[PDB]
RNA sequence: UAGAUGUGCAUAGUUAAACCGAUCAUUAAAAUAAUGAAUAGUGUCUAAAGUUAGACCCGAAGCCUGGUGA
RNA sequence: UAUGAACUCUUAGAGAAAUUACUUAAUAAACGAAGUGAAUUGAAAUAUCUUAUUAACUUCAGGAAAAGAAAUCAAACGAGAUUCUAUGAUUAGUGUGAACGAAAAUAGAGCAGCCUAUUAAAAUAAGUAAAAUGGCUUUAAAGCUGUUUGAAUAUUGUGGG
């Protein structure tokens, strides 16, 4: 069953894993942004 | 590679990447670089190992490993016979170290030396030289032998006599550095 | 920005062999010769062949 | 007046033919008292026959003809429709050359 | 014996320039192993490669290739 | 004005096949000796169908590739 | 038809994008070529095969790119670059099978030829053609290719098919 995995979760780690700079500065991250941008997303990261 | 020092030339043999860093002893003006003209056909997008040696037209090839009974296909690779040899350059007068294939070693003996293998103008050769072979070509062009050889071949073709060479600029900096 | 780009694209002209410099030089002169023109006299003689091979 | 009509027939040919005849004019259309070897055209001096291969004197290598065998047939097929096949130089693609070689030797 | 054998190289044609002892006299054409010419003779300017262009300037033809004379003496 | 051009099917059969041909094939030469095979096709529409495409509809566990996440 | 204004981030460097600190700093996706390259699936199992030179990934490039004026096809008559669509063709052919699968030619869309290329390139092409061997492709040819070897000089019949 599901677990409470977001307990004690900090917003500093949200920006280091799923932030914007963690994608534009990487090879695989540019695909995510280019994929989410072609779909029309407003929230490209975090 | 670790190339030797040219006997009577302040210009060192270019680096694999195309840079020509001069020693600190040689006085150089501020913001000065020895930029080699770009390779016409550009680098090789596959098998970057060939962008740093005399590989001719050889690359890494992919095929199959066919079994004996069922002829089951398995992907394998064919690598060129790349060796590291110290080739003699008459113009430079030193042993230029480079990675050359055994097939290109025969072409060097067929044309009459490394200098004659780098000065070829046919399209099939400029492609075989590659970025590295194109840098050595530029180097031997600065030597006084090739400069005095092309100046003689221009008279046989009815061309006018042919401004300041690169080796002279470095000579003037050693002079200007004293005053 | 473009002047330093064409001077960079055409920077390899100093690495040309004496033969390569000769072919390009001859081409510069050949383009100046132009195209030969057909004089009215020659044009008139060409019309005779056309008329002879069509009418008689 | 007949002369003005002839000049109109020469200027009515396709530009492809007028261009070829301009740089490779045969001795037939040249002036009466003129000589073939003299007053040659810059194109003719390079090679008398553009359809035949020429061996460079300085370098012992054969230069391909200025017009390949395919292009030689386009001019013959284009020159024959306008009655100007007599002005083209010798060619293995000429209608009379293909027929003479067959009748002379045969299969 | 067989109708097909292993492909081997016979050597590179070279023209001596300094009268090497035990091999041949000066201006002697013959086939020598590529290893010695590429590493010992060519760097020391003891010989030169006989390219088809070199054959024309010297006026000789490909039928002028000699043989190695091990018994040569200065 | 004139000329030409644009798949196809059928009109001749027979045999493994060509030659051959209202005849052809086997008979190692042939031959009514014997046996078999000969006369309306073509196009369109309506409908039912064979074939390949998801092929009447719904439904796996799994396999591979590229990415995501400690 | 002209004209004033048109902030911040992606997008200087750093960073937890729309901040810092500076400054008259600035280009997504789809499509294109090459390189690499599966499996489900079908064969009523399954190895060759098929799925498939597919999907996907990587590099490079432009508004398109690639390709292109025959070392092409034809067959004893002749055609005359490349590209797209259809017929040819459930064909020739290969494959044990399952299946895979051309070209000539025809019709249409476009049509453009050249080296003096309407952008500035060749002194006519040698480690090349080709052979053996290991693979790819494929009908055994042709084409691509690692390794080891390695030619000839024009119809006055040299070279490739
Ligand atoms: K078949
Ligand atoms: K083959
Ligand atoms: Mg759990
Ligand atoms: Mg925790
Ligand atoms: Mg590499
Ligand atoms: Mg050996
Ligand atoms: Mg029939
Ligand atoms: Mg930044
Ligand atoms: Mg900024
Ligand atoms: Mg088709
Ligand atoms: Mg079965
Ligand atoms: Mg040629
Ligand atoms: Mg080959
Ligand atoms: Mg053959
Ligand atoms: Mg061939």
């Amino acid at each position: 069953g599901p677990r409470p995995t977001m307990s004690g979760a900090t917003r500093l780690v949200q920006k280091r894993r799923h932030g914007f700079l963690s994608r534009v500065k990487t090879k695989n991250g540019q695909k995510t942004l280019k994929r989410r941008l072609a779909k029309g997303r407003l929230r490209l990261s975090a | 590679y670790h190339q030797p020092r040219v006997p009577s030339s302040a210009i060192p043999i270019p680096n694999v990447s195309g840079r020509v860093p001069l020693p600190d002893s040689t006085p150089v003006p501020e913001d000065f670089k020895i930029e080699i003209p770009s390779y016409p056909y550009g680098p090789r997008r596959v098998y970057h190992q060939s962008n740093t040696g005399l590989y001719g037209s050889a690359l890494i090839r992919f095929g199959n490993n066919v079994s004996k009974r069922n002829e089951i296909k398995t992907r394998r690779k064919w690598r060129p016979n790349v060796q590291q040899k110290r080739l003699w350059s008459k113009s430079l007068g030193v042993f230029v170290r480079t990675r050359v294939t055994t097939r290109v070693l025969r072409t060097i003996d067929k044309v009459g030396g490394l200098d004659e293998y780098l000065l070829g103008h046919k399209a099939a050769r400029v492609k075989e030289l590659g970025p590295w072979g194109w840098m050595l070509r530029w180097r031997i062009m600065q030597t006084p032998e090739i400069r005095e050889r092309f100046a003689k071949e221009r008279e046989a073709l009815g061309l006018p006599p042919r401004e300041k060479s690169l080796e002279e600029q470095l000579r003037e900096f050693q002079v200007a550095g004293i005053q | 920005e473009e002047q330093e780009k064409e001077a960079k694209k055409s920077a390899a002209k100093a690495m040309l062999t004496p033969v390569q410099e000769y072919n390009r030089k001859q081409r510069e002169l050949r383009r100046a010769r132009g195209q030969p023109a057909l004089t009215e006299e020659m044009l008139a003689k060409i019309g005779e062949v056309v008329a002879r091979n069509k009418l008689g | 007046a007949t002369v003005k009509q002839h000049v109109q027939l020469a200027l009515s040919l396709p530009p492809r033919l007028r261009t070829f005849l301009a740089r490779y004019p045969p001795a037939s259309i040249l002036p009466a008292g003129a000589d073939p070897e003299t007053h040659k055209t810059p194109y003719q001096e390079e090679s008398p026959n553009p359809f035949m291969p020429t061996k460079h004197p300085i370098t012992g290598k054969w230069h391909n003809p200025k017009y390949s065998l395919r292009r030689q047939a386009e001019l013959v097929k284009l020159a024959q429709e306008h009655g100007v096949e007599e002005l083209l130089p010798f060619t293995r693609k000429l209608n009379e050359e293909k027929l003479r070689k067959r009748v002379e030797l045969g299969l | 014996a067989s109708h097909r054998m292993r492909l081997q190289d016979q050597g590179v044609v070279v023209r001596l320039l300094e009268d090497i002892p035990k091999f041949g006299r000066k201006h002697a054409i013959f086939r020598i192993e590529r290893g010695r010419m590429r590493n010992e003779w060519f760097p020391k300017n003891k010989a030169e490669y006989m390219t088809p262009a070199r054959f024309q300037e010297l006026g000789l033809t490909r039928d002028a290739i000699g043989e190695v004379d091990r018994s040569f003496v200065i």
